[PDB]
C-alpha cells in the first residue's frame, strides 16, 4: 500500500477540496466523526482506501490532506464544516492577508513568510507513509494563491521529494464566474513556473461545469456548491482507481504512463457521463453505449474545444456501475466508424478500460441523480491547446498596454518573467500544434 | 479489435481494446530569486520613504 | 480580520463622514448608542471592517473627525448619531483655514496633523490585519483639501503597505461662491494622483445636476446633494460590509479597477435617483441597469459617450433574479461594446447583495473607471489658469510661504493627467 | 441590435453581405478585434475557430466550417474521395486522381502502375498536373514529363480527353454551381450557375483552349468575348442550346449529376465538421467546379472554399446568404434548391 497527499491551495482548491473529501467518505461508508465501521483492522491496515485516509487507535481515518489558504474565512468553513473532526489543525495553515488576486503576491511576497510552514506540515504527513507516491494538488489558475503559492510550492516539492510524482486538479479562468480583470495573467504565470513540476495536470474550465449544471441540471444560476459538487465527482472518477482494488491507474506513475506521452503535453481532457437532474421524478438509464458515446460530445467536456480537429495520443475510459467489458468493446467499435477518432501516428489507437462495479456515489440532497452506470473518459488530445489559445490571447491584448502591470512588478516580480511565461506558452502552442496538426 | 491484459477482482476488471496497430532548480537558486524579488520591493519603498521625507 | 480606518476632514468632509456612518449604522442595525437591535446575522458577519467592539457589546465606528474649526464637530456630536464616535477620536483646532489649502497643508494645519496621527496609531494597533484608509473631504474648502493631503501623506509615510482611498468632493460655481476653490482644488489633485489608491469623484456639479434639473429640487440644500453622497458610499462600500465575493476588501478592488497607477479616479454612480422624504413604483432589473449606465445618473459631471471604459464594477442589492441581472449587464456590454476597452477582456464585474438600503425595494450602485473623467479634470484646469495667468488671488497663498512653482508644478500634473487618459482613450488593440 | 466583424477585406462576396447588413439597420459593424459580436466573416486562413462560442450571452456565427479544407485542397480532396468508403475509390465522377510529391519532400508507383496499363491496352493516356499552389500546369501524355515538372504538392488526374464542345465555336467550358450550407447542416444549391467558356476552339493534338480560367481566356485568348459575354454563358443560354442542340434539357443531362456529387461530398464529411452539438455555429458558401464530357457525363474537377461570383448574380446571391444562412439564427424585425439528405 502507497499513500497519496491532497494539498488543497487557495479558496477554489480548498472548497474543491471539502467537496471531494466530503465524497470520498460517502463512497468508503466514513461517518462525518472519522468512524468507518466496515473498517476491522482498528488502528491500522494496508487497504486501498489507505492511501488517502490514515487510521488512530481510536478507530478515527482521517484524509491525508494540507489545507492552505493566505486568507482564513475559507478553511474556516471547514473547522467548523460537517466533517470538522475529520480533520487535525495541523492540516490547517492559514494567513491574514491574501494575495489580492495577483500572482506575484501570492508567489514572492507574501508566500516566502509561509512557505517554510506549509513544507513542515507536509513533512509530518509525509514521515506517516511507508510508501508515499507522490501529491495531489487541488488550485485555481486565477486567485493569487491558487496561482502564485502553488507554483511556489510545486518547486519546493521537487526539491525535497524529486522522485515524488506530482498531479493537478486546475480551476480554469472564466468570466461568468470569475472576480478579477488578471485572471489571464495568473493563470499563463502560474503555469510558466509549474510546468516542469507536474506530471498530469487535469485542466477543467468553470465554464464548461457552469453550462453544464445550467443545460443538465436545470440550475438557473449554478453557485460554488453546485460547480463543486459536480466537480468532486469528475475528481472521484480520477481517483477512484487509487482508494479502491483494481489494476487501472493504480498508482500516480501509472496516470503518466497511461495518459502524458511527451512531458510537458500532460493536460489530459475530461468528459463525464451521464450528468441528469435529481429533479427529474424517472429519467431513462442510460446505456453503456449512450454514455460512452456522450464521451465525445463537447457539451460533457471538463474544457469547450473539438477534439475532432485534433489527435489523441491516450485515451483511458473509467467506468462506475453496471458495466460489463462485452458492452463496451461494442460501443467502443460502433463509435469508431461514427466519430472522427485520430490517433498520431506514433501511438496505437487503443484504449486502457477500467471498470469499478460500484455505482457512483452522490451526496444526499445535491443535484446530482444516482445513476445505475457512468464514465469518465480521460482523453490526451491536442484539441485542449484552444483553451491555451483562448488564454494567451487575453494575456496578450492587456500585456501589449502594460494594463496592472504595476501591481506585478510592485511586489518585486520584474515586467521579463511576463514576456518569459509568454514565450513558454507560445512554445507550447507550437507544441501541440506540431503533434496534432 | 483485440481486447488484451484482462484483470479482474472483487471490485471491478480493467482490460485494454487495442483498434488498430501504430504506423529542475535547486533550493539555492529558488531562494535567489525570491531574495532577489524582496530587494526589489524594499528598493521600491526607500525610494518612496525618500521621496515622502523630501 | 480586514480593518478600514475612516477619517473625515474639515467641513464637507465631517458632514458628509457623519451622514455615511449615520447610513451603514442603520443597514448594520447599530443605534445611535453603538448597541446591536438588528435582526439578520448578515449585519454582524463583517462588522469589524468598520466597527470596534467594547465593553456591553458595543460597536464603536473606527472614525476619526478631524478639523482646524471646532463648528461642523459641535454639529457633529450633537447629530443624531454624534454620541456613538470614540470621544477622544475628535481631534480640532481653533483657527480655521480660511478655505486656504496652503493654510491646511502647510501652517494652520501641521500644528494639529500629530495629534491626529496619533489616534490613527492608537485605531492602527488595535486592528488584527489593517486593509487601508478611507478619507472623506472636498478639495474646494482648506481644511478637507489642504490639511486632508497632507494627512494623506503622512499616513502613507507610517502606513506606507496599506491602501489610501479617498471619497473627495469636486468644487463647482453652480454651488459655491468662493473664487479660490479652483486654486485649492488643482492643488489637492496634485497630492491624489501621487498618494491615493482609489479617489471617487464626487463632483458637486453633477450632484447639483441631479438635484436641480431630475429631482425638480428648486432650492438645493447641502442635506439634498448630501443625500445622493450618503446612498453613493452605502453602494460602494457594500462588497466591504457584507459577505460576497467580488472587490471583498480594498485592495482586490483596486486590483480590479485600476490598470495604471495615476488613473484611479471613479465616477460613481446610482439607481434609482431619489429625494429626502420621496418610492411607491418598484424599478426594475433593466431600469436599474439602464439607469446606472445613464450620464445623467453619474456623480461626476462627466459624459461616459466622450470616453471609454477602462473597467467598471456594478453593485445590486435588494432581491432579484441573479440571472436576470446577469443577462441586462450582459446586453449592456454588448449593445455598447465601443464605449469598452477593447484590450481589457471582460473589464465589468458585477455583484449582487440581498439586503437592500433604507427605502429603497431595490438599487444599483455604479463605479467606472472611465477616460471621460478627464473633462471634470479639465473643467478645474482652465477655471484654475484664468486666475493663474495673471497670478490672481496668489497673495492669500505666498502670503502662507508658497512660491509660484508650486502652483505651476500642480498645474502641469494635472494637465499631465488630462494628456494620460486621452491616450487610453484613442489606444486600440 | 446584431453585430458583426469583418476580416476578410478581400472577399468581394461578403463585402456585399457586409453591405446588406448595415442596409437593414439592424446589423452594427463593430472593430476586427471586438470579441463581442453575433457574426464573424473570418479571414480565409487561420481563423481562431477556438476562440468562437466563449462570450456569454452571446450567440455566435462564422462563414466558415472549421475542416471544411479537407474538401478545398487539391491533395486533400483526393486522399477525401480515395479513403472515404462514402466515396470510396471506384467513385465514377471523379477522375482518376493520384497524390504526387516531389523527389526532394505518396503514389509514384500506384500512378505509374495504370498508366502503363493505358500503353498496354491502346488507350488514351493524356494526364494533368496540377495544385493547390497555382496562378503552373502541365498536360502531357508521357509521365516522364510529368514527374520531372513537379519536381521543379501536386496532384495528378486524367485529362478529360472527350469533352462536351459547345457550337459555334468547338470549344471547352465547365460548370461553376454555388452551395451554401447552413448552420443546420442544410444544403442549398443556387439556381444560377455559370459556364466560363474557352473562346479558342478545342486542339485534340498551347494551353488557351484546353484551360478554361477567366484569366487565361482574357489574357492569351483571343477570341475573348466573341461569343458570350466575359466567356460566362448562364443557365438560360446553356438550357436553351441543349434543347436545340442535343434535344435534351439542363436538368436532366447534367444538373441530376451536379445535385449527386454536390451532396455525396457535403454529407461524407459531415461528421467532421457539423456544429450541431458545438459552441459556436458555422455556415459557408462553396465553389463546385464540374466537366461535362461528350456523352454528357457530369465530373468533379474540385471544390473552392472562398469562391467569388459573377457580377450579374452578386445581388441574388449574397441577399439569399443573409436569409437562409444569417437572418435564419439572428431573425430580423426561394433562389436555392434545397438538397435533401
Ligand atoms: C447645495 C448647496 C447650495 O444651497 C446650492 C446653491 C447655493 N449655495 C447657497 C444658498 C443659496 C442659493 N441662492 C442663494 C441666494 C442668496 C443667498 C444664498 C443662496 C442657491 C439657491 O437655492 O437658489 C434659489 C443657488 C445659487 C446659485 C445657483 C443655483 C442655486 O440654486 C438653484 N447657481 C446655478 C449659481 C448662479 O451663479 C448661476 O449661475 O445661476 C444660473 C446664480 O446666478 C443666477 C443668475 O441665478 C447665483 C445666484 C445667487 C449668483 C451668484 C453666485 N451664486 C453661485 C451659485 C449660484 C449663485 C443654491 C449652496
Ligand atoms: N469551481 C470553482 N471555482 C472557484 C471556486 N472558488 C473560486 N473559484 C475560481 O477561482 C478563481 C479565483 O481564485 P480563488 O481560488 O478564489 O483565489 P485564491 O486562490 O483564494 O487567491 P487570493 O487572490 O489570495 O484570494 C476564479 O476564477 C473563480 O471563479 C470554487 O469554489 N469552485
Ligand atoms: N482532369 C481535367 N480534365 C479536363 N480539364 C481539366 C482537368 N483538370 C483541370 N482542367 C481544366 O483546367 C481548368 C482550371 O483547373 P482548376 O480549376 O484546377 O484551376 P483553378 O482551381 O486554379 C481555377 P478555380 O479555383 O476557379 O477552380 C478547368 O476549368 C478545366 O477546364
Ligand atoms: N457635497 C457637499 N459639499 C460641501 C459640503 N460642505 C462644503 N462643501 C463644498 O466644499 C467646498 C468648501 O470646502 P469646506 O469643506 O467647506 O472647507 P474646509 O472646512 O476648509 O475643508 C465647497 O466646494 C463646497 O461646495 C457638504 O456638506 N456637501
Ligand atoms: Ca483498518
Ligand atoms: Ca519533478
Ligand atoms: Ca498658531
Ligand atoms: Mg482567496
Ligand atoms: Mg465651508
Ligand atoms: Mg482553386
Amino acid at each position: 500500500m502507497r499513500e497519496c497527499i491532497s494539498i488543497h491551495v487557495g479558496q477554489a482548491g480548498v472548497q474543491i477540496g471539502n467537496a471531494c473529501w466530503e465524497l470520498y467518505c460517502l463512497e468508503h461508508g466514513i461517518q462525518p466523526d472519522g468512524q468507518m465501521p466496515s473498517d476491522k483492522t482498528i488502528g491500522g491496515g494496508d487497504d486501498s482506501f489507505n492511501t488517502f485516509f490514515s487510521e488512530t487507535g481510536a478507530g478515527k481515518h482521517v484524509p491525508r490532506a494540507v489545507f492552505v489558504d493566505l486568507e482564513p474565512t475559507v478553511i474556516d468553513e471547514v473547522r467548523t464544516g460537517t466533517y470538522r473532526q475529520l480533520f487535525h489543525p495541523e492540516q490547517l495553515i492559514t494567513g491574514k492577508e491574501d494575495a489580492a488576486n495577483n500572482y506575484a503576491r501570492g508567489h514572492y511576497t507574501i508566500g516566502k513568510e509561509i512557505i517554510d510552514l506549509v513544507l513542515d506540515r507536509i513533512r509530518k504527513l509525509a514521515d506517516q507513509c511507508t510508501g508515499l507516491q507522490g501529491f495531489l494538488v487541488f488550485h485555481s489558475f486565477g486567485g493569487g494563491t491558487g496561482s502564485g503559492f502553488t507554483s511556489l510550492l510545486m518547486e519546493r516539492l521537487s526539491v525535497d521529494y524529486g522522485k515524488k510524482s506530482k498531479l493537478e486538479f486546475s480551476i480554469y479562468p472564466a468570466p461568468q464566474v470569475s472576480t478579477a480583470v488578471v485572471e489571464p495573467y495568473n493563470s499563463i504565470l502560474t503555469t510558466h513556473t509549474t510546468l516542469e513540476h507536474s506530471d498530469c495536470a487535469f485542466m477543467v474550465d468553470n465554464e464548461a461545469i457552469y453550462d453544464i449544471c445550467r443545460r443538465n441540471l436545470d440550475i438557473e444560476r449554478p453557485t460554488y456548491t453546485n460547480l463543486n459538487r459536480l466537480i468532486s465527482q469528475i475528481v472521484s472518477s480520477i481517483t477512484a482507481s487509487l482508494r479502491f482494488d483494481g489494476a487501472l491507474n493504480v498508482d500516480l506513475t501509472e496516470f503518466q504512463t497511461n495518459l502524458v506521452p511527451y512531458p510537458r503535453i500532460h493536460f489530459p481532457l475530461a468528459t463525464y457521463a451521464p450528468v441528469i437532474s435529481a429533479e427529474k421524478a424517472y429519467h431513462e438509464q442510460l446505456s453503456v453505449a449512450e454514455i460512452t458515446n456522450a464521451c465525445f460530445e463537447p457539451a460533457n467536456q471538463m474544457v469547450k474545444c473539438d477534439p475532432r480537429h485534433g489527435k489523441y495520443m491516450a485515451c483511458c475510459l473509467l467506468y462506475r456501475g453496471d458495466v460489463v467489458p462485452k458492452d463496451v468493446n461494442a460501443a467502443i467499435a460502433t463509435i469508431k466508424t461514427k466519430r472522427s477518432i485520430q490517433f498520431v501516428d506514433w501511438c496505437p489507437t487503443g484504449f486502457k478500460v477500467g471498470i469499478n462495479y460500484q455505482p457512483p456515489t452522490v451526496v444526499p440532497g445535491g443535484d446530482l441523480a444516482k445513476v445505475q452506470r457512468a464514465v469518465c473518459m480521460l482523453s490526451n488530445t491536442t484539441a485542449i491547446a484552444e483553451a491555451w489559445a483562448r488564454l494567451d490571447h487575453k494575456f496578450d491584448l492587456m500585456y501589449a498596454k502594460r494594463a496592472f502591470v504595476h501591481w506585478y512588478v510592485g511586489e518585486g516580480m520584474e515586467e521579463g518573467e511576463f514576456s518569459e511565461a509568454r514565450e513558454d506558452m507560445a512554445a507550447l502552442e507550437k507544441d501541440y500544434e506540431e503533434v496534432g496538426v | 479489435m483485440e481486447v488484451i491484459e484482462l484483470n479482474k477482482c472483487t471490485s471491478g476488471q480493467s482490460f485494454e481494446v487495442i483498434l488498430k496497430p501504430p504506423s529542475d532548480p535547486s533550493l539555492e537558486e529558488i531562494q535567489k530569486k525570491l531574495e532577489a524579488a524582496e530587494e526589489r520591493r524594499k528598493y521600491q519603498e526607500a525610494e518612496l520613504l525618500k521621496h515622502l521625507a523630501e | 480580520m480586514r480593518e478600514i480606518v475612516h477619517i473625515q476632514a474639515g467641513q464637507c468632509g465631517n458632514q458628509i463622514g457623519a451622514k455615511f456612518w449615520e447610513v451603514i449604522s442603520d443597514e448594520h442595525g447599530i443605534d445611535p448608542t453603538g448597541s446591536y437591535h438588528g435582526d439578520s446575522d448578515l449585519q454582524l458577519e463583517r462588522i469589524n471592517v468598520y466597527y470596534n467592539e467594547a465593553t456591553g457589546n458595543k460597536y464603536v465606528p473606527r472614525a476619526i473627525l478631524v478639523d482646524l474649526e471646532p463648528g461642523t464637530m459641535d454639529s457633529v456630536r450633537s447629530g443624531p448619531f454624534g454620541q456613538i464616535f470614540r470621544p477622544d477620536n475628535f481631534v480640532f483646532g481653533q483657527s480655521g483655514a480660511g478655505n486656504n489649502w496652503a493654510k491646511g497643508h502647510y501652517t494652520e494645519g501641521a500644528e494639529l496633523v500629530d495629534s491626529v496621527l496619533d489616534v490613527v496609531r492608537k485605531e492602527s494597533e488595535s486592528c488584527d490585519c489593517l486593509q487601508g484608509f478611507q478619507l472623506t473631504h472636498s478639495l474646494g474648502g482648506g481644511t478637507g483639501s489642504g490639511m486632508g493631503t497632507l494627512l494623506i501623506s503622512k499616513i502613507r509615510e507610517e502606513y506606507p503597505d496599506r491602501i489610501m482611498n479617498t471619497f473627495s468632493v469636486m468644487p463647482s460655481p453652480k454651488v459655491s461662491d468662493t473664487v479660490v476653490e479652483p486654486y485649492n482644488a488643482t492643488l489637492s489633485v496634485h497630492q491624489l494622483v501621487e498618494n491615493t489608491d482609489e479617489t471617487y469623484c464626487i463632483d458637486n456639479e453633477a450632484l447639483y445636476d441631479i438635484c436641480f434639473r431630475t429631482l425638480k429640487l428648486t432650492t438645493p440644500t447641502y442635506g439634498d446633494l448630501n443625500h445622493l453622497v450618503s446612498a453613493t458610499m452605502s453602494g460602494v462600500t457594500t462588497c466591504l460590509r457584507f459577505p460576497g465575493q467580488l472587490n471583498a476588501d480594498l485592495r482586490k478592488l483596486a486590483v480590479n479597477m485600476v490598470p495604471f497607477p495615476r488613473l484611479h479616479f471613479f465616477m460613481p454612480g446610482f439607481a434609482p435617483l431619489t429625494s429626502r422624504g420621496s418610492q411607491y413604483r418598484a424599478l426594475t432589473v433593466p431600469e436599474l441597469t439602464q439607469q446606472m449606465f445613464d450620464s445623467k445618473n453619474m456623480m461626476a459631471a462627466c459624459d461616459p459617450r466622450h470616453g471609454r471604459y477602462l473597467t467598471v464594477a456594478a453593485i445590486f442589492r435588494g432581491r432579484m433574479s441573479m440571472k436576470e441581472v446577469d443577462e441586462q449587464m450582459l446586453n449592456v456590454q454588448n449593445k455598447n461594446s465601443s464605449y469598452f476597452v477593447e484590450w481589457i477582456p471582460n473589464n465589468v464585474k458585477t455583484a449582487v447583495c440581498d439586503i437592500p438600503p433604507r427605502g429603497l425595494k431595490m438599487s444599483a450602485t455604479f463605479i467606472g473607471n472611465s477616460t471621460a473623467i478627464q473633462e471634470l479634470f479639465k473643467r478645474i484646469s482652465e477655471q484654475f489658469t484664468a486666475m493663474f495667468r495673471r497670478k490672481a488671488f496668489l497673495h492669500w497663498y505666498t502670503g502662507e510661504g508658497m512660491d509660484e512653482m508650486e502652483f505651476t508644478e500642480a498645474e502641469s500634473n494635472m494637465n499631465d493627467l488630462v494628456s494620460e487618459y486621452q491616450q487610453y482613450q484613442d489606444a486600440t488593440a | 441590435m446584431y453585430t458583426f466583424v469583418v476580416r476578410d477585406e478581400n472577399s468581394s462576396v461578403y463585402a456585399e453581405v457586409s453591405r446588406l447588413l448595415l442596409a437593414t439597420g439592424q446589423w452594427k459593424r463593430l472593430r476586427k478585434d471586438n470579441p463581442r459580436f453575433n457574426l464573424m466573416l473570418g479571414e480565409r486562413n487561420r481563423l481562431p475557430f477556438g476562440r468562437l462560442g466563449h462570450e456569454p450571452g452571446l450567440v455566435q456565427l462564422v462563414n466558415y466550417y472549421r475542416g471544411a479544407d479537407k474538401l478545398c485542397r487539391k491533395a486533400s480532396l483526393v486522399k477525401l474521395i480515395k479513403t472515404s468508403p462514402e466515396l470510396s475509390e471506384s467513385c465514377t465522377w471523379f477522375p482518376e486522381s493520384y497524390v504526387i510529391y516531389p523527389t526532394n519532400l505518396d503514389e509514384r508507383e500506384v500512378f505509374l502502375a495504370a498508366y502503363n496499363r493505358r500503353r498496354e491496352g491502346r488507350e488514351g493516356n493524356v494526364w494533368i498536373a496540377k495544385s493547390s499552389a497555382g496562378a503552373g500546369i502541365l498536360i502531357s501524355s508521357e509521365a516522364s514529363e510529368l514527374l520531372d515538372f513537379i519536381d521543379e504538392v501536386h496532384v495528378i488526374q486524367k485529362y478529360l480527353e472527350k469533352p462536351l464542345l459547345l457550337e459555334p465555336g468547338h470549344r471547352k467550358f465547365d460548370i461553376r454551381s454555388w452551395v451554401l450550407v447552413d448552420h443546420l447542416y442544410n444544403i442549398y444549391l443556387y439556381r444560377e450557375g455559370v459556364l466560363r467558356t474557352s473562346s479558342e476552339p478545342y486542339n485534340s493534338a498551347d494551353k488557351t483552349c484546353h484551360l478554361t480560367n477567366h484569366c487565361i481566356q482574357k489574357e492569351y485568348s483571343k477570341n475573348y468575348g466573341r461569343y458570350e459575354e466575359g466567356n460566362e454563358m448562364f443557365f438560360e443560354e446553356f438550357n436553351q442550346y441543349l434543347m436545340d442542340a442535343l434535344n435534351t434539357t439542363l436538368e436532366n443531362s447534367i444538373l441530376l449529376q451536379i445535385k449527386h456529387i454536390i451532396r455525396s461530398c457535403l454529407m461524407c464529411i459531415e461528421p467532421a465538421i457539423s456544429t450541431k452539438h458545438l459552441h459556436y455555429q458555422s455556415f459557408q458558401l462553396f465553389g463546385f467546379d464540374f466537366m461535362v464530357d461528350e456523352e454528357l457525363k457530369v465530373w468533379l474537377i474540385e471544390v473552392n472554399g472562398a469562391p467569388a461570383c459573377a457580377q450579374k448574380l452578386y445581388a441574388e446571391l449574397c441577399q439569399g446568404i443573409v436569409d437562409v444562412a444569417i437572418s435564419s439564427v439572428f431573425p430580423l424585425a426561394s433562389i436555392f434548391i434545397k438538397l435533401h439528405h
